[PDB]
């Protein structure tokens, strides 16, 4: 598998994450800003999304934190939470895994 | 659509 699933909608990221844990989560392309990414995690009890916004070095942001790759964004928020509303950490392995 | 990290 793979974390990016640049042609997913909104919706289809939806459903495929309903059936998920907690935390995991796809990159797809933006259908609001083309160019770039969105993130759908799963919570509790329903999908959230985060757009991947970039500065004008090319960084990569969610918040206020800059990464100059997806990669490294993603790894920052296994250990720090993605949500401001609740804590959430990406996931991309079961714990039997 | 709604995104939870979009602010003004």
């Amino acid at each position: 598998g793979s974390w990016f699933h640049e042609g997913l909608s909104r919706h289809q990221a939806e459903n495929l994450l309903m059936g998920k844990e907690v935390g995991f989560f796809i990159i797809r392309a933006s259908q609001s800003s083309p160019g770039d990414f969105s993130i759908s995690v799963r919570h509790e009890d329903d999908v959230q999304h985060f757009k991947v916004m970039r500065d004008n070095k090319g960084n990569y942001f969610l918040w206020t934190e800059k990464f100059p790759s997806l990669n490294k964004l993603v790894d920052y928020y296994r250990t720090n939470s993605i949500s401001r509303q609740k804590q959430i950490f990406l996931r991309d392995r079961t714990r039997e895994d | 659509s709604d995104y939870m990290n979009m602010t003004p």
